[PDB]
């Protein structure tokens, strides 16, 4: 399962 | 250790061409079980493996999410990403992302993983403690910082250390006949004169499953790493790899050669020579 | 940056003369990933090819495998021809059944 990644 | 999960995701603007183009596609070692692409008509988190079909609709649709949602700030990172370097709206430019976990034998985790590279570039990585970043600039520090502020790091461990690992358990169990089997190698020399003065010998690896392997020439036991062309190691198509060493000897001293072939699959590294 | 593609053409099986097989074209070490590539039968292209889904390595340059079915016969040549934003004009690989 994947993430929810965050803005750089 | 024994086991990765691992998911690499891709976005690239193409200004003049519509919206930044994501495409996402998830690993169990060197097996992908999931795929996912912004310009597919309807996209959606897809099976590209069978062990993973078994999965319901609330999997499906929960990792559906994930990615679309990724798509969106994947796009809003490139415009971020733009500002940080002073670039202009008109280029191309691609941002992407490597993230998972490796479990050892016993299931634990073995290490967690979360970086980015920005055009090709380490752009910054959360260290191996899950807790703190290294950036490789000037701009990736300014990403540092709203994590650092945000506390980004707790929740990439949270996942790294309970969710990541507990799905790469799941799978591994789902997918044993497969993803637990190392097929080994199946090997052998061929042989190619060159001139009347020297022949290419070349040591074959096929079939092997995982990619990894080690394909070595000696001459009179010295290794002959320097003389020694090394191709690649290559998808055959069905799961498999293939890859091959091949070294130039003088004719008349093929015998002097040996190949050795070092694969998991293998209970001992093997020793080949061309048998004429 | 810009990497320019590798690219290996080789069948899935040894080659036999008159056994059905699939030839590959594997193309990595790229960067960016837009990159165009044609498996070639006597020059012609070939139009059922697919490919996978596009993936890097840890180094960060693209992967890509393409692919089809095909005999081969002691008269037919293959190749695969790649473009890049690091080629001047299309690569092409000639088909070399012991490579």
């Amino acid at each position: 399962g994947g993430k929810k990644r965050y803005k750089l | 250790g024994s086991h990765s999960m691992r998911y690499f995701d891709t976005a690239m603007s193409r200004p003049g061409r519509g919206e930044p183009r994501f495409i996402s596609v998830g690993y169990v070692d060197d097996t992908q079980f999931v795929r996912f692409d912004s310009d597919a008509a309807s996209p959606r988190e897809e099976p590209r493996a069978p062990w993973i079909e078994q999965e319901g609709p609330e999997y499906w649709d929960r990792n559906t999410q994930i990615f679309k949602t990724n798509t969106q700030t994947d796009r809003e990172s490139l415009r971020n990403l733009r500002g940080y370097y002073n670039q202009s709206e008109a280029g191309s430019h691609t941002l992407q992302s490597m993230y998972g976990c490796d479990v050892g034998p016993d299931g634990r985790l073995l290490r967690g993983h979360n970086q980015y590279a920005y055009d090709g570039k380490d752009y910054i990585a959360l260290n191996e403690d899950l807790r703190s970043w290294t950036a490789a600039d000037t701009a990736a520090q300014i990403t540092q910082r709203k994590w650092e502020a945000a506390r980004v790091a707790e929740q990439d461990r949270a996942y790294l250390e309970g969710t990541c690992v507990e799905w790469l358990r799941r799978y591994l169990e789902n997918g044993k006949d497969t993803l637990e089997r190392a097929d080994p190698p199946k090997t052998h020399v061929t042989h190619h004169p060159i001139s009347d003065h020297e022949a290419t010998l070349r040591c074959w690896a096929l079939g092997f499953y995982p990619a990894e392997i080690t394909l070595t020439w000696q001459r009179d036991g010295e290794d002959q790493t320097q003389d020694t062309e090394l191709v690649e190691t290559r998808p055959a198509g069905d799961r498999t790899f293939q890859k091959w060493a091949a070294v130039v000897v003088p004719s008349g001293e093929e015998q002097r050669y040996t190949c050795h072939v070092q694969h998991e699959g293998l209970p001992k590294p093997l020793t080949l020579r061309w048998e004429p | 940056i810009q990497r320019t593609p590798k690219i290996q053409v080789y069948s899935r099986h040894p080659a036999e003369n008159g056994k059905s097989n699939f030839l590959n074209c594997y193309v990595s070490g790229f960067h960016p990933s837009d990159i165009e590539v044609d498996l070639l039968k006597n020059g012609e292209r070939i139009e059922k090819v697919e490919h996978s889904d596009l993936s890097f390595s840890k180094d960060w340059s693209f992967y890509l495998l393409y692919y089809t079915e095909f005999t081969p016969t002691e008269k037919d040549e293959y190749a695969c021809r790649v473009n890049h934003v690091t080629l001047s004009q299309p690569k092409i690989v000639k088909w070399d059944r012991d490579m």
